[PDB]
RNA sequence: UCGA
């Protein structure tokens, strides 16, 4: 359901915890907002 | 010989994502400094100012495995939020390349067609002839020549034309390309297809987005390691300096100021808030004429235009304000001056002009402090 | 309840807890790395940090 | 590392031994239990 | 005075035209000080034959191709440039392809004077079309370096004389690199990686011994001055 | 093939590892579990699968190990 | 420098092997271009170059009429001998016109010989690789702080 | 220099730094030749301090003055006035920067001026009454010098400033090749060099001390601080720049300070730089130095550091200084005195004894 | 191939530094074999230079002496541009006292056997009524550049203060190659060099030291 | 209180 991995190109492995990879994608950039 | 092959982790705050946080191979290196990959800046958003990095040993076995493995910058190439590769070449890399793919008209050594008692004469037997023909005075990287190529791979529909049975593993065959853009090639993988281009970084951009689903990783990472060698390499050669003398300043500026000046002070007669709005507005346009009068005086070779232009660092409206003028500049409100910048940062500001220039300048630094703040404490309630 | 303690309004979050007599089933990630546990994701899911190696019998008969 | 052999399995960090004490100050009743039968003691008292 | 200790030659070979050499340790930072001067040694320095023009029959003003064969004037002309010849004559000396009817050229095919010797018989210089003739001359000189196409308005005044960029030194391709390794307490002692690629006319291994011979040979006028004190083997 | 022989901490690769298990998880316990055998035996006992370096840390013969597919694991 | 360019040292090369003018002279520090156009920082290449017109002595035609460019030129300013020290006031300072027709000036390299056009560029030497470098490269003595 | 004047609104009967808002931050049309807007911190107390101006001074009440020369009828006048705030928008101020002719007056016919908005104005010479003395009224000793200011951006400006007072005295001090004339005086006003108070001449010269025979008869010396501790540990050593035989000024120079060459500020070299890439080595702001500044100690600088102990009676005995530290190994002693102090002149590194000290313990156990 | 032994012949301009120029050769040969040469130049001449120095007054480099202008620190950096030549391997010393007002120059230094001063007129240091200057100076033989050699990690005293040691003969050395002929007419690349010396040797000297030394350098 |  969740989609391909963005940094591996492939599918998402049973591993990944994407909520923090999730809040992070969306902070980041927070810096360039106006 | 503890060292070796025994990996570490480098941290850059704050961190603001995983990349944050990548696994290196040790070497050890005299001084008390780091030195640290110029590629991986991007994702440590680590300037060379004099930041600092920590660094961390992992012990356990569990812990090498997990730094090998997942964490090894080789590894993660690839931004894990767009998907867009964060360790490509920037900076010196891009204007290092974009210098070499580009083909200059005229230039030493151009190829011509065969007229009369000449052959065509223009091309080489082999790169490695080009090579000899470099060295010497006769043959110049941005030339338009063509060569016969073995190893290197033509494009596929040109590929399927030359050869109907496969690829050509050891068979030769002829195009038309700038040599620059021969040798750029050859850093590339040796299955990937010609491109014949001029290296944009969003270009460069779609070329490294395409090896990383396409190829395997560790070829990436040496096609990369290829890339910002001959990057920093034509970099120096790029002939990109800075003078006064290459920065210009275009006269249209002035007419543009007594247009708009002398048709803003005949707005003036009607002089509340449309009547700074007019000037605005008008003075709105004086900065996009001078900068598109300013982008068509500035010839292509002149380094300014190169850079910003191939994407490595910079944007028009920066060069706007260094020449021509700086254009209007916002009060302590969020309300406009009508009185502009006519000055430039080459020509010099006046003493009034960079009062009021601090308004907004400072007004924005103090932004930046604001802004990190509350998006850190926005990022905590992300995670949590 | 812990996970919310370390969050914000600690002192809220904890008087709420204390009256409920809440318990925590020490789930989530961020309560493993209070107590110094490893974390249920990436390599500390249950599966991968039971895998067993052995050699093949194959492979260890050239030793 | 000094004995060359390998790392040993990890503890619990002392500072949430002292984070279940400072709980029992504000008179907050407190106990780590196992999952079968009933609380587990961290030391003298939990 | 001077001493110094333990600068090495090693040679790992790639293939029979191209090998690596590698020379340890070289006190900094000579490995950039020599290194450019090996790689323009062994380019422009060694002597050896090509070919400085060609005459093929039938063909005078033709902007290009050629009946009877698929192969078109320039691709032949590369297809000559590959052709790995030395001769002793030192002066021009002229050579003559021929064939006629269906068939494929090769190196072998061309009857050498006395004096010069073709190395690459296997080579593929032509293909000849059915009811076809090919008849070429050949202008093989020895000389030093890459010489590009020259007019000299001998060869333009002849109708048919066709120049070509001559590749006179055996040795193709040359390439080179330094790197830090630590060979005592000093840190960072130089080494040098070289990369040679050449052709049948000599070997890297040969070619690398009378590159360093022109080059001793060539620093021997300064040496000559005075032979105060140098630094040590 | 297009390797261009890599030189350590990248040998092997990780896309050859990674088709020997699961996911790039699974990997790690993998290595990290038999580097744990390997330090062991210098001191489960079951030697070295491949021939050692002069002296190499357990984790890289262990990885090495995996390459060749020398070695064999079940999920939990 | 004190224009706020910052940066630490990334390496520190033997005078050997250093871009060096035909005089044989090599430079001291090498500035990546990148980092002046984008900081929006230019003064630091205005004394650059009125830097390497103070270092050496310059001298002014000035022939009969003067140089219109000197018409609100500087006064009595027109010779200098080598290593001058100059003086530019902040809002009173030395103009765009003046620094171009101050480029041009006596630079007698123990010969003849001027090492930087009025362009203010000059042909380095690679001492490393032994060719010189392919364009014009800016160089000039500025003032850097520890 | 720049400590002693400045500005900062934090403090007791002042704001919290996280109590300030946003308005105070930024500068106001009235700072203009009071505070210097360019000047300030960029970490959390931007807008907060600042420095006081050049030309500015301070009322009895506290508020700050700056002067101008008033002009009468559209000519510049001899007379110069201390005006204040209030005071100051009142009247027009006209530019100091504006066209004078040989006698004196207003050559142009159309004039600027800066109203009492503050709001910049084209008028003529019917109504103006206030001149600025001149440029820089407004920016600080700091920011005054820097050569060519007005091309470069506020930012990068108030860096520039900020890491002047964070250059670092070197071994041999040069002046700056080309900079503005503002070294000169603020080198002298800041008291770490060596001025003479009468004209005479110089009787004695010496590396500890200079001796002046003033022409009324008097005799003066001045001890020259030599390799003196600075508070952030930089050298404060001074030098002699005055020959034997000499004859001074009232107000000339005699010693160099910490960061001075005869009399100016220098905060630096001079060096040869050629703008280019080079070879990956300076990427992304990184610098690369020819190996000449390392020989010639050019860059090299002296770094003083202060180690303090104390023996105190303790509950259990007395605290004693000795060489008689329990468990060494002789050799690890040698460099100390008998009283167990290190001996003068001697080296050290991390780890060495510079003071021997001991402490009574019990029970042993 | 053209037949023509290539020649060198050798020009000079002062005592200092001397031209040299070498003819013919092979087009593009110049650049490289110039600098082969100037890279050479710059590092391996041999020196000719001084290790450390003693004071009788000072135990360490950051006192001043009394009655001097100078500190010691000021005097080191004045003598770090001395220009010494020495035939001895073993290291040596020197010494050099001066009572009384007057100004110090480097010939006031006694040379001991078989070493020499080069420039006399250097100033080191001025005295008054009340100076004093006692200082010996140890002169080494090396190459090249080497910082001061701390005496923690040799087996010098207390007293003995290391300076750096710069061993070099060559002050200033540049090139240029007129290939000049024409496009044709087997165009000749030849160099023409300029190598300056401090005195310690004659620009001949230097240029047949690093010609001898990369002779026995190139090997195959 | 300063550095990124």
């Amino acid at each position: 359901c969740y989609g391909r991995s963005m940094a591996t190109g492939k599918l998402v492995d049973i591993g990944e915890a994407v909520g923090i990879v999730a809040a992070q994608s969306i902070g980041e950039p927070g810096t360039q907002l106006t | 010989e503890v060292i070796a092959e025994h990996p570490v982790l480098l941290n850059r705050a704050p961190t603001l994502h995983r990349l944050g946080i990548q696994a290196f191979e040790p070497q050890l290196v005299e001084g008390k400094a780091i030195q640290l990959h110029p590629l991986v800046c991007e994702a440590f958003n680590a300037d060379f100012d004099g930041d600092q990095m920590a660094v961390h040993l992992p012990l356990s076995a569990e812990a090498q495995a997990e730094a090998r493995i997942l964490m090894l910058s080789s590894n993660n190439i690839l931004s894990p939020a767009s998907g867009k590769p964060l360790a490509m070449p920037r900076l010196d890399m891009v204007t290092g390349l974009y210098y070499l793919t580009t083909l200059v008209e005229g230039a030493t050594g151009e190829y011509q067609a065969a007229t009369k008692d000449a052959p065509e004469q223009g091309v080489y037997s082999s790169p490695a002839e080009a090579i000899m023909a470099m060295d010497r005075g006769a043959l110049s990287v941005r030339a338009k020549i063509k060569v016969r190529l073995t190893e290197l791979r033509p494009p596929t529909d040109l590929e399927a034309q030359l050869f109907e049975n496969g690829w050509k593993p050891g068979d030769a065959w002829t195009e038309e390309t700038t040599l620059g853009r021969v040798m750029f090639n050859e850093l590339l993988p040796k299955s990937y297809p010609f491109v014949n281009e001029q290296m944009h970084k969003k270009v460069q951009a779609r070329i490294i987005n395409d090896l990383a689903e396409r190829f395997p990783m560790i070829v990436v990472a040496q096609t990369v390691d290829k890339l910002k060698d001959a990057g920093f390499y034509w970099a120096t050669r790029s002939g990109v300096t800075v003078s006064m003398a290459d920065v210009l300043v275009p006269p249209q500026k002035q007419e543009i100021l007594e247009r708009h000046e002398a048709e803003a002070d005949a707005i003036e007669r009607k002089y509340h808030t449309e009547r700074n709005e007019s000037l605005v507005k008008i003075w709105q346009d004086a900065t996009e004429e001078v900068g598109k009068a300013l982008e068509e005086f500035y010839p292509a070779d002149n380094p300014i235009i190169t850079i910003v232009k191939s994407g490595a660092t910079g944007n028009l409206t920066q060069t706007r304000t260094l020449a021509g003028m700086k254009g209007l500049v916002t009060n302590p409100k969020g309300e406009f001056i009508p009185r502009p910048i006519k000055s430039s940062f080459r020509e010099g500001l006046t003493v009034l002009e960079y009062f009021i220039n601090t308004h907004g300048a400072r007004k924005g630094l103090a932004d930046t402090a604001l802004r990190t703040a509350d998006s850190g404490y926005l990022t905590r309630r992300l995670v949590d | 309840w812990l996970s919310a303690a370390s969050f914000q309004e600690t002192t809220r979050v904890l008087t709420d807890a204390a009256i409920n007599c809440r318990s925590d089933k020490l789930n989530g990630l961020k309560e493993n790395v209070i107590i110094g546990k490893l974390i249920p994701a990436g390599t500390g899911i249950s599966r991968y940090r039971n895998i067993n190696v052995q050699p093949t019998e194959e492979a260890r008969a050239a030793a | 590392i000094v004995k060359g052999e390998n790392i040993p399995e990890p503890g619990i960090p002392e500072s949430f031994k002292v984070l279940l004490k400072e709980l029992q100050s504000l008179c907050l009743n407190v106990e780590v239990l196992s999952s079968d039968g009933a609380a587990i003691e961290m030391r003298d008292g939990d | 005075m001077l001493i110094s200790q333990r600068p090495t030659l090693s040679e790992e070979t790639v293939a029979e035209n191209r090998s690596r050499f590698v020379i340890e340790p070289l006190e900094p930072g000579f490995g950039y000080t020599l290194g450019n001067s090996l790689r323009r040694t062994l380019l422009s320095s060694i002597p050896g034959a090509a070919v400085t023009s060609i005459r093929i029959d039938g063909v005078l003003h033709e902007f290009t191709t050629v009946p009877g064969v698929k192969e078109d004037v320039t691709d032949i002309i590369l297809n000559l440039k590959g052709l790995v010849v030395s001769s002793d004559d030192d002066e021009p000396v002229t050579m003559y392809l021929r064939k006629q009817g269906p068939g494929v050229v090769t190196a072998g095919d061309i009857v050498p004077p006395a004096g010069v010797t073709v190395h690459n018989p296997d080579m593929h210089i032509a293909t000849l079309n059915d009811k076809g003739k090919l008849e070429v001359e050949l202008v093989v000189e020895r000389g030093r370096g890459y010489v590009p196409a020259v007019q000299n308005k001998a060869s333009g005044a002849e109708i048919g004389r066709i120049p070509v960029d001559s590749i006179y030194s055996p040795v193709l391709k040359v390439t080179y690199k330094v790197e830090a390794t630590r060979v005592e307490q000093r840190t960072d002692f130089d080494k040098l990686i070289i990369d040679v690629e050449t052709k049948n006319s000599i070997s890297p291994r040969d070619a690398l011994a009378s590159a360093g011979g022109t080059l001793v040979e060539l620093f021997g006028l300064a040496r000559e001055l005075n032979a105060d004190s140098e630094h040590i083997e | 093939s297009a390797y261009d022989t890599p030189l350590g901490i990248t040998n092997p690769p990780i896309d050859e590892l990674l088709s020997r298990a699961s996911s790039k998880y699974a990997l790690v316990i993998y290595a990290a579990k038999r580097a744990r055998q390997i330090n062991d035996y210098y001191n489960e006992y079951v030697g070295p699968l491949v021939e050692p370096g002069l002296q190499e840390k357990p984790l890289s013969i262990a990885l090495r190990e995996i390459h060749g597919d020398l070695l064999e694991h079940t999920e939990g | 420098g004190r224009h706020g360019n910052k940066g630490v040292i990334g390496k520190i090369l033997p005078v050997e092997d250093m871009p060096f003018l035909p005089d044989g002279t090599p430079v001291d520090i090498i500035l990546n271009t990148h980092g002046v156009p984008r900081r929006m920082n230019i003064g630091q290449i205005l004394e650059t170059h009125l830097g390497w017109v103070a270092k050496a002595g310059w001298n002014i035609d000035v022939a009969a009429g003067v140089p219109d460019w000197a018409s609100k030129l500087p006064e009595e300013l027109y010779s200098a001998p080598a290593d001058s020290t100059v003086a530019t006031p902040v809002f009173d300072g030395a103009q765009e016109g003046e620094l171009a027709g101050l480029l041009g000036s006596t630079l007698p390299n123990r010969d003849g010989e001027v090492m930087v056009d009025a362009d203010g560029k000059s042909t380095l030497f690679d001492g490393r690789s032994g060719e010189p470098f392919p364009y014009p490269v800016t160089v000039g003595y500025m003032y850097i702080l520890k | 220099l720049t400590h002693k004047r400045r500005l900062s609104a934090l403090g007791p009967g002042g704001l919290s730094r996280e109590r300030a808002g946003l308005e105070v931050r930024d500068v106001h049309p009235s700072h203009y030749g009071r505070m210097c807007p360019i000047e300030t911190p960029e970490g959390p107390n931007i807008g907060l301090i600042g420095s006081l101006s050049v030309y500015a001074r301070v009322n009895p009440f506290g508020f700050i003055e700056t002067p101008y020369r008033k002009v009468e009828n559209g000519v510049v006048t001899d007379q110069i006035d201390y005006l204040t705030a209030d005071e100051e928008d009142r009247h027009v101020v006209a530019q100091a920067n504006s066209p004078t002719d040989e006698n004196g007056r207003f050559t142009e016919d159309r004039v600027m001026v800066r109203k009492k908005g503050g709001e910049v104005e084209f008028v003529s010479a019917d109504q103006v009454d206030y001149m600025d003395v001149s440029p820089r009224q407004m920016v600080s000793v700091a920011t005054a010098m820097i050569p060519f200011l007005e091309h470069d951006d506020a930012n990068r400006a108030l860096m520039g400033a900020n890491m002047q007072r964070q250059a670092v005295p070197l071994v041999r001090s040069e002046a700056p090749l080309v900079g503005t004339g503002m070294e000169l005086r603020a080198a002298i006003d800041a008291g770490d060099v060596v001025v003479a108070d009468k004209t005479g001449v110089i009787e004695e010269v010496s590396a500890d001390y200079i001796t002046v025979m003033a022409d009324d008869g008097t005799r003066q010396s001045y001890r020259l601080r030599k390799f003196a501790r600075s508070n952030h540990g930089t050298c404060a050593n001074q030098r002699p720049i005055v020959d034997a035989g000499q004859r001074v000024e009232a107000g000339q120079v005699i010693a160099d300070g910490p960061c001075t060459q005869n009399g100016e500020m220098a905060l630096g070299k001079n060096l040869l730089v050629a703008i280019m890439p080079w070879e990956g080595h300076n990427y992304e702001d990184a610098i690369i130095l020819s190996n000449r500044l390392v020989e010639e100690d050019v860059l090299t600088s002296i770094h003083i550091e202060e180690h303090e102990i104390d023996a105190r009676d303790t509950k259990l005995g007395a605290e004693e200084i000795t060489r008689d530290i329990p468990n060494v190994s002789d050799e690890v002693l040698a460099d100390l005195d008998e009283r167990g102090i290190v001996r003068i002149g001697a080296e050290v590194r991390d780890g060495d004894i510079l003071v021997g000290k001991v402490t009574p313990k019990g029970e042993t156990e």
